[PDB]
């Protein structure tokens, strides 16, 4: 959940994984 | 995975944090009274192909015939094939049958997603199968031992320490 | 009681990397194999018999007894060139061995080996072996599959796609047109296959695919497409079905049904039961009567049971929470008696061995795949743990 | 032409040429609200029926035949012999 | 702006602070299950020509 | 038969031969709902009921039998002479043509 001065309004969202994995 | 019975009831309320079941008649309640304790897991289908674990906390019974009532509260999810997942999203319909969690379902949870098994005991409802906590962030950190007078105390942490 | 798949297979994947690193206005034709039994000897009689085996470190007559030796028989049973295929490390070449080869191997000091042998007859050429047979050493399976593709890809593909949809495809036209018994042209145009094979969307599992070593991650990727669609509670699906191809079909029909409405059609928040629908000549009142056998009832749509009234054969059944009961639970027909269509569409349109129908539009999804076993198609809709 | 009236039938047979008893005669189902009904009249030849039911019947009606297996000492029979069918009526009180 | 399809239900009851919403059929929850979460947003209509967001805080089923 | 038509009945007996007067003339159980009932009538042959009742009869129909011993001048008696069975159902109203 992202809130603050710089989102439009208050959201929720889901991730998706980075390439290359962090290890 | 496998095959789970004769459901012991249907849903009769649903909301994100509660659940609500109601059985109808004595027999059965007679026949898994067992296994209808706090703190013990029931299984509910939310479509195809799906189910939600959740746990009991409450447990009701009035006759004028009998309705009992067992209420719930969602923790996580378990797929056919038997990944496991933490986080309830989905709301279970009402109509919904429910079943009892088979020994087997949580002998596999504690065996494929725990990283370093430490037996603390067996479990309650079955001598046989063991309870593997995670050992490496037990003695880690901090503990907790509470207990008042005549419960066992003494030997419970001689227990630990001598398995340490 | 050998027939060498493997080796049946070898140079099929060698005549598609024949047609892969080919130019323009370059044409290929194969031949097949005498595995088939067709009097009518079409192909040319340019038929081609082949095997495969592996694990021999440096040539030798001794690693290679059995399988020259198993060829005489059939030349002493009656253009049918014999060939093998081997790769061993440090053995690059094709080679004829020439008489003397022939009349050293002639003799075997293995005795149960030339019990059989005594099936020989005396009437032989022996040159004419020689002179046809050609050995070849050419890469193993392993990489000679793993370079197809690699290069594969190099046309310009989706990465993902070419494992499940499309080597599977290619393979199958190959062998196809390699055995089919009617005739046609071998010719084969290379540009053409790009367009074919771009447009065409099926799934194929069959006997040769399955030997394939990609098969075994074909499944899976079909059986995680399906889930959003076979994870709610009221939708609207149709099957048609084509038994010729089938094997085992009288016996397994029935099993397929009891398992997917045990699943998918046994309770209130049900309420769209499925249709089944099958081409041919079948006779359904043996499969009715066996079914309510099991204890089901199906809804046909026939009111004096000539022909079909399309309104009572998708109309909505009765339901009772307490105890259940359940007035119909699945539909059943003849695709040639109904006539028209249904007042709202398919949201999902399965058809078996089926090339075309009549209900497909643009809306509707579109599923499909070629199966010789049932069996197969269980898993892909989750109703059992492991394939075949 | 029934269907057509608006009616729905039980036979007893289970797709073939051939009826079957205990599919013949079984209860259907019913809502209280709204009113709804599976089939409402059971419809055969005597010479497919070949057996008994589990239990015998309380009236059986017969218009101009004789004699049928069906019936008992225990059994109430009415026998008639009629020229028209609206004359039946009357007797059942269908009209005046 | 653009078309917006079919809707889920009708208004119940009102006020400056709370909006509740109301849906009878079975199908169409399970059809939007996914949209109808907490935290998620819904437009409801006020006269002609003119919207109003609205963040969802509860659900209930019986 | 009457078991195949689906009554049940009351004879008073014990495994044995014998009758019992406290066991044929009792009280049975009653559901209002759902309604069930434990009995619907009463069995007897007159020779092996030997003895009598505590409460005695309101209405005692004799139907072609002229004395008994449960006759008394504070119960009704109601004698008759019929040739067949159907003139009775007139008579006592089950049905009414003749
Ligand atoms: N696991 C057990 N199950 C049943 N009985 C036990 C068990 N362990 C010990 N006992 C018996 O009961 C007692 C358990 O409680 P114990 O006196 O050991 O601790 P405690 O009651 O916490 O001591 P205190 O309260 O005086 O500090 C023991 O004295 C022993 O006699
Ligand atoms: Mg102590």
């Amino acid at each position: 959940l992202i809130v603050g001065d710089a989102p439009l309004m208050p959201t929720v969202g889901h991730f998706a994984l980075p390439v290359p994995e962090p290890h | 995975m496998p095959d789970l019975g004769t459901p012991i009831g249907s849903v009769t309320d649903s909301s994100p944090s509660l659940i609500r079941i109601e059985i109808s008649s004595a027999e059965d309640f007679e026949k898994y009274k067992s296994m209808l304790g706090v703190g013990q897991y029931l299984l509910v289908a939310s479509g195809n192909n799906l189910y939600l674990l959740a746990s009991i906390t409450g447990v009701r019974a009035t006759h004028v015939n009998f309705r009992f009532q067992i209420d719930t509260q969602p923790i996580g999810t378990l797929s056919e094939d038997g990944e496991f997942s933490r986080g309830s999203h989905s709301l279970p319909v009402p109509t919904e049958y429910a079943y009892v969690t088979p020994p087997a379902v949580l002998e596999g949870i504690f065996s494929h997603q725990i990283k370093s098994p430490f037996a603390l005991g067996t479990l309650g409802i079955s001598p046989d199968i063991k309870l593997k906590i995670d050992g490496d962030r037990f003695f880690s950190k901090h503990v907790a031992v509470v207990g008042s007078t005549g419960s066992g105390k003494s030997c419970a942490v001689a227990k630990i320490l001598q398995t340490a | 009681a050998e027939y060498s798949i493997k080796g049946y297979l070898y140079q099929f994947l060698k005549y598609l990397s024949e047609i892969l690193a080919a130019g323009d206005g370059a044409r290929i034709t194969i031949e097949g194999a005498i595995e088939d039994v067709d009097v009518i000897a079409a192909g040319l009689t340019t038929a081609v018999q082949c095997k495969y085996h592996e694990q021999a470190e440096k040539y030798t007559l001794g690693k290679i007894y059995k399988p020259i030796l198993l060829m005489l028989e059939h030349f002493s049973k009656n253009h049918v060139s014999y060939r093998l295929f081997c790769h061993f490390p440090g053995e690059s070449g094709t080679k004829a061995l020439t008489k003397d080869d022939l009349e050293t191997v002639l003799s075997t000091k293995g005795e149960v080996l030339r019990a059989i042998v005594a099936r020989i007859d005396t009437s032989v050429d022996y040159e004419a072996f020689l002179d046809r047979f050609a050995i070849e050493f050419g890469p193993s399976a392993e990489d000679l599959q793993v370079a197809v593709l690699a290069s594969l890809k190099d046309k310009g593909f989706d990465p993902d796609d070419i494992d499940a949809v499309i080597f599977p495809n290619a393979i199958q036209r190959i062998v196809d047109l390699a055995t089919r018994s009617d005739v046609n042209d071998r010719t084969v145009e290379p540009k053409t296959f790009l367009a074919g094979l771009r447009e065409v969307r099926r799934v194929t599992f069959t006997r040769w695919t399955r030997e394939l070593a990609t098969k075994g991650r074909m499944f899976s990727s079909l059986r995680k497409s399906l889930r959003s669609c076979l994870a709610h509670n009221s939708r609207w699906r149709v099957f048609v079905i084509n038994p010729l191809t089938i094997e085992n079909f009288d016996d397994d029909i029935v099993r397929f049904i009891k398992a997917f409405v045990q699943r998918y059609s046994s309770k209130y928040l049900h309420s769209n039961p499925p249709l089944f629908m099958l081409t041919g000549d079948y006779d359904l009142s043996v499969l009715q009567k066996r079914l309510y056998d099991a204890g089901l009832r199906c809804e046909t749509g026939k009111v004096g049971g000539t022909d079909v009234i399309i309104k009572e054969l998708f109309r909505r059944p009765i339901l009772i929470r307490n105890p259940f009961r359940m007035e119909f639970s699945l539909r059943l027909a003849k695709r040639d008696e109904v006539i028209g269509g249904p007042q709202r569409r398919p949201d999902e349109l399965f058809l078996i061995n089926v090339a075309d129908d009549e209900w497909k539009h643009e809306d509707v999804n579109v599923h499909g795949f070629k199966i010789e076993r049932l069996s197969d198609l269980e898993y892909i809709l989750q109703l059992r743990s492991d394939y075949a």
